[PDB]
């Protein structure tokens, strides 16, 4: 379970990537708000 | 087996990024030359 | 436990195919004009 | 390591529910960009 848990929080920080992403569409997304 | 498969997944995830970076520069190119 | 990090690697080879297939289409749309 | 896994759960959540605005997100830019 330390080794499952270790993996889990590499995955939560690849998760905390992944919402860097959804602010860079969210910053996208409004970019095409303002741009068309 | 497991690492095997795990080394052999590694790259299923990069090559998508790759092609997905590749085709993303080609969207911004065109949007650009429009 | 290490089945685990192949379980990510797929999850983000299925959302990275995705938007590689999609973007393909995109920028011919774009260059169409 | 169980309250670990716990909390990894919660936050997992909060990635799922964060992919489903993603989703969301991605409908309003196809959404701006057939809007013409």
């Amino acid at each position: 379970l330390a080794a499952k848990k270790q993996e889990l929080e590499e995955i939560l920080h690849e998760m905390e990537a992944r919402i860097e992403e959804e602010e860079e569409r969210s910053q996208q997304l409004q970019a095409e708000k303002k741009k068309m | 087996n497991k690492a095997r498969e795990e080394a052999i997944k590694q790259l299923r995830k990069l090559q998508a990024q790759m092609k997905d970076y590749q085709r993303d520069l080609d969207d911004a190119r065109a949007a650009r030359e429009e």
